[PDB]
């Protein structure tokens, strides 16, 4: 089972209407059994529908979706979009964290999957694209989101993932001690602080995959979690690379 | 016991309670079903969306318009629209309310019978009535004789009415109305150098149409005025905050009603179809039709339109004929208002078809 989280810079109609860029996004999505797409700026779901048209052109059930409404504190809004292959996994349940805009600018989408191909049978994925200027507080808050999932679904097997902005000027070395999601031994951080998850010339581990729960942690293929450098993978110029996104997907495989 | 009034159009449903002065619910006449399998976060799989939610989620839907040129053509989707109207928009139980529905000029009898069957058998309404849209608009203006120009999102009709009787031999239909004007505005703004094509850009163009367009009294003089000065330019601030300027597009767009050739249609304009309709009527009622031209419908809302109609009909009519165009400020809803007045009359209460009558017939 391959799972990814991918911030696609200004994912929307203009980008999906570009045949070249659309093809690259489709190629990347197709790598995964579950993928979380962030920075969806798609007022009428038109770009989401176009992506699904391409993905499902041959077999109409290649991918199914879970999508949020537009989220944000002000006029700038983004959706979370999960795409998944229904033959690999099934969505059992979904919700939007609300305890919401008090704790997150984009309230996390939470999806429960069942998964018969892997050691873990049911697990949740929590999505977050944090506000960079609030990254410490928002990542620390995911600890409370975790407790919520536990309480709601009596479930300890939870993956938290997305563009957490978790490095560089947004989270410095001394600030990790302020983040319960990092300080708690409950969580394994699969994308290390050393990784580069930006397609641009910065060297930042902004994008992250965190796992909680015995079974889930044991399903992870050790060493499989990493950024997917699509510029290298596809032999792209840096300019073509950045036209796709300023971030790489971060991925992980379950066995 | 309060009657409901539902005025179903090609583009918009206008629905509400009889005796109210405006419809409570106005929303697009659209049903959309998802093209792919998935859910909105925290929701179950939906079979379809109706109205505003269908428009705002349209990118992952296939949209259907159950009403075409004012006539109901998809009964399954029309049922969904009515269900949404009763349960979601008005939040009433339909078996508790007599219901007035409206229909287009020249609606086939079989269509009216199907509307009636669905209301009684599917929705279990206790009574109902079907009225002709143009007759309701006339009634709302306080007249029983006159000629109605009704122009909405999908169709424009001229309907002469004599002592409350719409004369079907003289009704004219023009398949050009608001949706065509919006598309033409999009086209000519695009020719100017702007870029308006997406779903969202069409939404903005519809707004520009409704806020800045107007009908020139003398189109060729207005074109010359627009060329010689900036006096007819108007600014419009887009959602993102950038301001654009629109000039002769403001009056070229609704000019299409008088010159359908602007969108490649070979048809007479609305002034000509008005005249032609009056000329199909007995000469002895024409004086009364010319003095009582009532405009109805969203697409008659353009500033200038009444003056330009008065001018063009004066040019066609006998030179001593008294010509009057009546264009009520609330005329985008005047069909619905006429229905609201009628359904709220104690006088009217014996015109309802009851379920008992429907059971006996
Ligand atoms: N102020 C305005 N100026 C110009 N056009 C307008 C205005 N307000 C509404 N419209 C147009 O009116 C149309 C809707 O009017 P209406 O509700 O009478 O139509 P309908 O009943 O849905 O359609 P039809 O009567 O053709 O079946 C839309 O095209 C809308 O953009
Ligand atoms: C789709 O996106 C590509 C990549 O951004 C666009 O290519 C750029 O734009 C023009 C193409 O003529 C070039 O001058 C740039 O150098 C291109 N960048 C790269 C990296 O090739 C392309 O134009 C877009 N296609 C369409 C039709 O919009
Ligand atoms: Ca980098
Ligand atoms: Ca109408
Ligand atoms: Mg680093």
């Amino acid at each position: 089972l391959k799972i990814a989280a991918f911030n696609i810079r200004t994912f929307g109609e203009t980008k999906m209407s570009n045949a070249t860029l659309a093809s690259y996004i489709v190629r990347i999505v197709r790598r995964y059994d579950i993928v979380l797409i962030q920075e969806v700026r798609d007022s009428h779901l038109v770009a989401v529908g176009k992506l699904l048209d391409y993905l499902n052109q041959d077999d109409p059930n290649t991918y199914h979706y879970v999508v949020s409404e537009p989220l944000g504190r002000n006029s700038y809004k983004e959706r979370y979009l999960f795409l998944f292959r229904p033959n690999k996994v099934s969505v059992l349940d979904t919700y939007q964290y609300d305890d919401g805009n008090d704790s997150f600018s984009r309230e996390p989408a939470v999806v429960k999957f069942s998964s018969h191909s892997t050691k873990v049978k049911e697990f949740a994925i929590v999505a977050l694209h944090s506000a960079p200027s609030d990254a410490v507080a928002e990542i620390n808050s995911l600890y409370d989101v975790y407790l919520d999932v536990q309480q709601k679904w009596h479930l300890n097997d939870v993956m938290l993932m997305g563009d957490f902005n978790a490095d560089c000027s947004y989270v410095t070395s001394s600030q990790w001690s302020s983040i319960r999601l990092r300080t708690s031994s409950t969580f394994q951080w699969l994308i290390p602080d050393s990784a580069d998850t930006t397609a641009t010339s910065t060297n930042c581990a902004y994008d992250r995959i965190v796992v909680a729960g015995s079974l889930l942690q044991s399903s992870v293929v050790p060493g499989s979690a990493a950024p997917f450098d699509f510029q290298a993978a596809y032999g792209l110029s840096n300019e073509m690379a950045l036209a796709i996104s300023d971030h790489y997907p971060v991925e992980v495989t379950l066995t | 016991t309060t009657a409901l009034v539902c005025d179903n159009g090609s583009g918009l449903v206008k629905a509400g309670f009889a005796g109210d002065d405006a419809p409570r619910a106005v929303f697009p006449s659209i049903v959309g079903r998802p093209r792919h399998q998935g859910v909105m976060v925290g929701m179950g799989q939906k079979d379809s969306y109706v109205g505003d939610e269908a428009q705002s989620k349209r990118g992952i839907l296939t949209l259907k318009y159950p009403i075409e040129h004012g006539i109901i053509t998809n009964w399954d989707d029309m049922e969904k629209i009515w269900h949404h109207t009763f349960y979601n928009e008005l939040r009433v139980a339909p078996e508790e309310h007599p219901t007035l529905l409206t229909e287009a000029p020249l609606n086939p009898k079989a269509n009216r019978e199907k509307m009636t069957q669905i209301m009684f058998e599917t929705f279990n309404v206790p009574a109902m009535y079907v009225a002709i849209q143009a007759v309701l608009s006339l009634y709302a203006s306080g007249r029983t004789t006159g000629i109605v120009l009704d122009s909405g999102d999908g169709v424009t009709h001229n309907v002469p009415i004599y002592e409350g009787y719409a004369l079907p031999h003289a009704i004219m239909r023009l398949d050009l109305a608001g949706r065509d004007l919006t598309d033409y505005l999009m086209k000519i703004l695009t020719e100017r150098g702007y870029s308006f094509v997406t779903t969202a850009e069409r939404e903005i163009v519809r707004d520009i149409k409704e806020k800045l367009c107007y009908v020139a009294l003398d189109f060729e003089n207005e074109m010359a005025t627009a060329a010689s000065s900036s006096s007819l330019e108007k600014s419009y601030e887009l959602p993102d905050g950038q301001v654009i300027t629109i000039g002769n597009e403001r009056f070229r767009c609704p000019e299409t009603l008088f010159q359908p050739s602007f969108i490649g249609m070979e048809s007479a304009g609305i002034h000509e179809t008005t005249y032609n309709s009056i000329m199909k009527c007995d000469i002895d009622i024409r004086k009364d039709l010319y003095a009582n031209n009532v405009m109805s419908g969203g697409t008659t809302m353009y500033p200038g339109i009444a003056d330009r109609m008065q001018k063009e009909i004066t040019a066609l009519a006998p030179s001593t004929m008294k010509i009057k165009i009546i264009a009520p400020p609330e005329r985008k809803y005047s069909v619905w208002i006429g229905g609201s007045i009628l359904a709220s009359l104690s006088t009217f209460q014996q015109m309802w078809i009851t379920k008992q009558e429907y059971d006996e017939a």
